[PDB]
RNA sequence: CCGAUAACGAACGAGACUCUGGCAUGCUAACUAGUUACGCGACCCCCGAGCGGUCGGCGUCCCCCAACUUCUUAGAGGGACAAGUGGCGUUCAGCCACCCGAGAUUGAGCAAUAACAGGUCUGUGAUGCCCUUAGAUGUCCGGGGCUGCACGCGCGCUACACUGACUGGCUCAGCGUGUGCCUACCCUACGCCGGCAGGCGCGGGUAACCCGUUGAACCCCAUUCGUGAUGGGGAUCGGGGAUUGCAAUUAUUCCCCAUGAACGAGGAAUUCCCAGUAAGUGCGGGUCAUAAGCUUGCGUUGAUUAAGUCCCUGCCCUUUGUACACACCGCC
């Protein structure tokens, strides 16, 4: 709560750096064309992104 | 193996065979081209197949009465 | 009747490059010859104490075939595999402290430079011996 | 008391046997005698015209 | 560009905005008969199009 | 004996391998990269890219000028493709400039010989399945 | 004249039973320069039989993983070996090569399937393609593992797999297991 | 020239405290001593200048004590610092390397004063198991029981 | 097929007997004549080239896994 | 599907479809792909090749100072349909063989009516209900832990060797990534220092422009080894050094010198698989401050066996039995 050790612990790298941009999640993340995306979001909003399974 | 005809190609080349017996033949090409005009098929695939099966009812049907 | 370095065997010519290196007292070599390996994924040092020269007759025709090459493309070139122990193997890239005095020593010897661009190039009187030996090479083994 | 190894020619595939397609029944006319043809239970993959060695000559072959 | 991004990346950027504005919308215009959304990208601007049932509204 | 403008260029590939040979009017000589068909990596399989001039012989070699680039692939499927890639070149420059009647009774030997001297071979690879370590092999799986 | 390995012409061999005369590749039109050509002899039902059998035989080499693609290897195992039984005996490594095959088929074989209740082995003839095929793959695992732990190169145990095959004198592992396949049969006819 | 083998011939020979072959050649028989692998074996012979072909059993006796001072006294010959065993060194900070029962000395030092010092490694080493901090819930049940 | 103990180096009975029998059967790879003669093989190897040096046998295919000999050709 | 046929005609699913692979010297075009021709060279030559040979040397959109798309890219099209022949078959649906053909079964994606109280509340600002809610099961910080080992099991990798390992030389790919709203994290050529891991300065690249002609491994060519748990094996462990991080001990990783453990082809059992397939063999991506023995892809070398069956194991249909219908985990 006190500002010195609130936020003292960095995170500037690491799994906890990254989260989900739709659900904060910090599992299954795919960082790959700057995606950042939680997986199964990705998997939900592939098609209004433009992913499609040809094969 | 695995050459059979589905019903949908055997079905339209019986239709087709009736409603232009005349302009269709003996020739593969020349039945697969009349077939290109006077029916509407999407695909080329199921278009030479029609044709095939069009191509072996003309020879039945040039040497016996078939069920068309 | 000419010859080319590219119209005789590359596994002869190599070794009689080196042998011409061996008698041409000009090239230069360093005291840790007898003590380094030649590459990261080498588990013993080369069997002919002779290898710089084996080396540097290697490099030489790699240069005469294609120019711009430098330090980074010669261990990339020199490069083998690692057996990793108990991983599966990979892809091991050479020394490049070694190929740098190759390059450094031939340029001694003053028949390679610097490019306009990075890596170095053979020079007249460079691919001019290298066609010369190749020639003699060449009628040898013919015959 | 042995008697002669000939050979036999392939007419015509009966068919597989043995409870699992190993075997195959052949129609088989031994070409000292084109006039007898028996039926052999052969093992591996038998083509018609080809022939093919019998080290005897009263043994048929039954089922399986 | 340096200063610009990879032509990949900006279709993925172009496709996350389209996939959150149309959720963004989703959940605004839930009771509003909301349809679906188109947008075209200009240099000179960007235009958004709701398609709904009930415009009036 | 002069005439110009005599030159044809046939491709050929085996598995993402594919090798231009140019073919033009000249003394009988041959080159692959630069160096000779003799002087090649795999020499154990010399015998193959000796093999389309050894079945015409060098007279309807000797005179012709035809250089190889080749790309791609390995080892063999190089080789294999220089191979065809020779023997359609030829036989392509020969239909081009002089009768196919005299193409044709060397086509005949090249095909009765090895149809892959003339046609390249369809096949190439196939795609790797999630559900094991290769095309169709799949992982082991245990019940207990 | 086609001279496989530069020499060893394939013009004067001859197959003794017609029963794998009609099934080897030896012959004029199936006469190669190399035992090499990826021609797609196992896409469809009796192709094997018109490729050649010396591409048989490398085929059939290179066995038991560390050496399951590797042909050039087995090319230049058939090569030194074809020099090997050619020094040693001094007549057409192809015809000794035929010879090894037709002592080494098997011309009976049990099928093990006789009975359902209890296991019979009704004994049963062996098909040309079968007989073959049997016969190089016992030459070849002969080879195996006659050089396994032993200074012994693997052309060279080959080559003497080949020879006493080829000679029948018995102390082959061809003959020993062939025969081992006749007297079961007899055993059990 | 590949001939018989010499009259001066040691089938089997000591060197230092204990054996080495003698059929085999000079550098891969050397390394038989507790403290030399194929590397050292070949750096020393190389700066010791002599042959690599011939076996151990065609070393005359001053050929023995030149290669036995050599890989006794290696920094003393331009062999690298970085080459050697008990590399600047717990001790002594003295670059050195460690022969036949020497190197026994030297590895039975380090474990007993781990033992001593009651680091988290040498408590591993006390009670017989990994140090490298490798797992040791499903491996290593072979040299326990 | 308990051990081998092949010689390192000839002696008084081995180096006669290869410089008097060798060129004489139609094999002669260093494999063969290792087991024949007990010898290492390594030996075999530098035995084998001095004798072609000798000009005793001549040589066949010359390749990195095996070098073949046999013996001259009687006339 | 064809056929007998109280059925006729349909619809879903299969198919069809989309993507992908092979062929078009057919069309469309390209300095971010190039190819032939030519002008300078550089070297080989010169016995004499001279319209000689090599060049990933330089130029011909340096814009007036060549043509063209064969090779590359990718669009529009075509092309294959059991179409030709022969044989079998009710002579029907089809099957097999062969010529010509690039191709005579390319792989995937999608996928019915329904069921599994199947897995997920630990993907979600999806969620009912319950618990906790200031000494917090909210939330932050520090340390430990998820690794811990008397043992059993599964997926794997490394090997048991000479078809080999080491040393050197020669040497050909294709997927595909690459500088960030948060988010401080990119791929890297060259030159120099170091033996190595690495370090320093200039570069290039938001990309068919640079890395990169991706100079990959395997494999190939020569030397050594020599049947020896041996130059196989690199487990265990000691010492030292570098990179990343706020932090490396319970060792992050990497490099070097040491020691050299079992393991000599594996019981009963048991998995996967039919053509560029298995298998060996590397390389990318995802994970990533640091990193793959995993996974997903890509390419290279590349076969043996079969074109069959219900014997085993499963699954489906028909018939059959039912006192089951919450449907056998039932009723009683
Ligand atoms: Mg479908
Ligand atoms: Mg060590």
């Amino acid at each position: 709560g006190h500002q010195q050790l609130y936020w003292s612990h960095p995170r500037k790298f690491g799994q906890g750096s990254r989260s989900c941009r739709v659900c904060s999640n910090r599992h299954g993340l795919i960082r790959k064309y700057g995606l950042n995306m939680c997986r199964q979001c990705f998997r939900q909003y592939a098609k209004d992104i433009g992913f499609i399974k040809l094969d | 193996m695995g050459r059979v005809r589905t019903k949908t190609v055997k079905k339209a080349a019986r239709v087709i065979i009736e409603k232009y017996y005349t302009r269709l033949g003996n020739d593969f090409h020349t039945n697969k081209r009349v077939c290109e005009e006077i029916a509407i098929i999407p695909s080329k695939k199921l278009r030479n197949k029609i044709a095939g099966y069009v191509t072996h009812l003309m020879k039945r049907i040039q040497r016996g009465p078939v069920r068309g | 009747p000419g010859v080319t370095v590219k119209d005789v065997n590359q596994q002869e010519f190599v070794r009689a490059l080196a042998a011409f290196l061996k008698k041409s007292g000009k090239l230069k070599v360093p005291e840790w010859v007898d003590t380094v390996k030649l590459a990261k994924h080498k588990e013993l040092a080369p069997y002919d104490e002779n290898w710089f020269y084996t080396r540097a007759a290697s490099t030489a025709r790699h240069l005469y075939l294609r120019g711009g090459a430098g330090v980074g493309s010669m261990t990339k070139i020199y490069g083998g595999r690692q057996r990793n122990g108990v991983m599966p193997s990979h892809f091991s890239r050479g020394s490049k402290s070694v190929a740098r005095r190759v390059l450094q020593a031939l340029e001694g010897l003053k028949m390679v430079e610097k490019d306009q661009d990075g890596g170095r190039k053979l020079t007249p009187q460079g691919q001019r011996d290298l066609d010369r030996i190749a020639g003699q090479v060449a009628a040898a083994n013919k015959k | 008391r042995v008697q002669p190894i000939k050979l036999a020619r392939v007419t015509k595939v009966l068919g597989r046997t043995g409870s699992q397609g190993q075997c195959t029944q052949v129609r088989v006319e031994f070409m000292d005698d084109t006039s007898r043809s028996i039926i052999r239970n052969v093992k591996g993959p038998v083509r018609e015209g080809d022939v093919l060695t019998l080290l005897e000559s009263e043994r048929e072959a039954r089922r399986l | 560009m340096a200063v610009q991004i990879s032509k990949k990346r900006k279709f993925v950027a172009d496709g996350i905005f389209k996939a959150e504005l149309n959720e963004f919308l989703t959940r605004e215009l839930a009771e509003d008969g909301y349809s679906g959304v188109e947008v075209r990208v200009t240099p000179t601007r960007t235009e958004i199009i709701i398609l709904a049932t009930r415009t009036q509204n | 004996s002069k005439g110009p403008l005599q030159s044809v260029q046939v491709f050929g590939r085996k598995k993402t391998a594919t090798a231009v040979a140019h073919c033009k009017r000249g003394n009988g000589l041959i080159k692959v990269n630069g160096r000779p068909l003799e002087m090649i990596e795999p020499r154990t399989l010399q015998y193959k890219l000796l093999e389309p001039v050894l079945l015409l012989g060098k007279e309807r070699f000797a005179g012709v000028d035809i250089r190889v680039r080749v790309k791609g692939g390995g080892h063999v499927a190089q080789i294999y493709a220089i191979r065809q890639s020779i023997s359609k070149a030829l036989v392509a420059y020969y239909q081009k400039y002089v009768d196919e009647a005299s193409k044709k009774e060397i086509k005949d030997i090249l095909i009765q010989y090895d149809r892959t001297l003339l046609v390249a071979d369809p096949r190439r690879c196939e795609s790797k399945k999630f559900g094991g370590p290769g095309a169709r092999a799949r992982y082991q799986k245990s019940y207990r | 004249d086609i001279k496989l390995f530069g020499k060893w012409s394939t013009d004067d061999v001859q197959i003794n039973d017609i029963s794998l005369q009609d099934y080897i590749a030896v012959k004029e039109k199936y006469a190669k320069y190399l035992p090499h050509s990826a021609g797609r002899y196992a896409a469809k039902r009796f192709r094997k039989a018109q490729c050649p059998i010396v591409e048989r035989l490398t085929n059939s080499m290179m066995m038991h993983g560390r050496n399951n693609g590797k042909k050039l290897m087995t090319v230049r195992i058939v090569k030194h070996a074809f020099e090997i039984i050619h020094l040693l005996t001094g007549e057409n490594p192809l015809q000794v090569l035929v010879n090894a095959i037709i002592n080494s088929g098997p011309r009976e074989d049990s099928t093990r399937i006789g009975r359902a209740g209890t296991v019979r082995r009704q004994a049963v003839d062996v098909s040309p393609l079968r007989r073959v095929n049997q016969a190089i793959w016992l030459l070849c695992t002969g080879a195996r593992e006659a050089a396994f732990r032993n200074i012994k190169t693997i052309a060279e145990c080959l080559a003497d797999e080949l020879i006493n095959a080829a000679k029948g004198s018995s102390n082959s592992y061809a003959i020993k297991k062939k025969d081992e396949l006749e007297r079961v049969a007899k055993s059990n006819r | 020239m590949s001939l018989v083998i010499p009259e001066k011939f040691q089938h089997i020979l000591r060197v230092l405290n204990t054996n080495i072959d003698g059929r085999r050649k000079i550098a891969f028989a050397i390394t038989a001593i507790k403290g030399v692998g194929r590397r050292y074996a070949h750096v020393v012979l190389r700066k010791a200048d002599i042959d690599l072909t011939k076996r151990a059993g065609e070393l005359t006796e001053d050929e023995v004590e030149r290669v036995i001072t050599i890989m006794q006294n290696p920094r003393q010959y331009k062999i690298p610092d970085w080459f050697l065993n008990r590399q600047k060194d717990v001790k002594d900070g003295k670059y050195s390397q460690v022969l036949a029962n020497g190197l026994d000395n030297k590895l039975r030092e380090d474990l007993e004063r781990l033992k001593k010092i009651r680091a988290h490694r040498g408590l591993r080493h006390f009670w017989g198991l990994r140090v490298r901090g490798q797992h040791t819930k499903t491996t290593g049940r072979r040299g326990r029981t | 097929r308990d051990k081998l103990n092949n010689l390192v180096l000839f002696d008084k009975a081995t180096y006669d007997k290869l410089c008097k029998e060798v060129p004489n059967y139609k094999l002669i790879t260093p494999a063969v004549v290792s087991e024949r003669l007990k010898i290492r093989g390594s030996l075999a190897r530098a035995a084998l080239q001095e004798l072609l040096s000798k000009g005793l046998i001549k040589l066949v295919s010359k390749h990195r896994a095996q070098v073949i000999y046999t013996r001259n050709t009687k006339g």
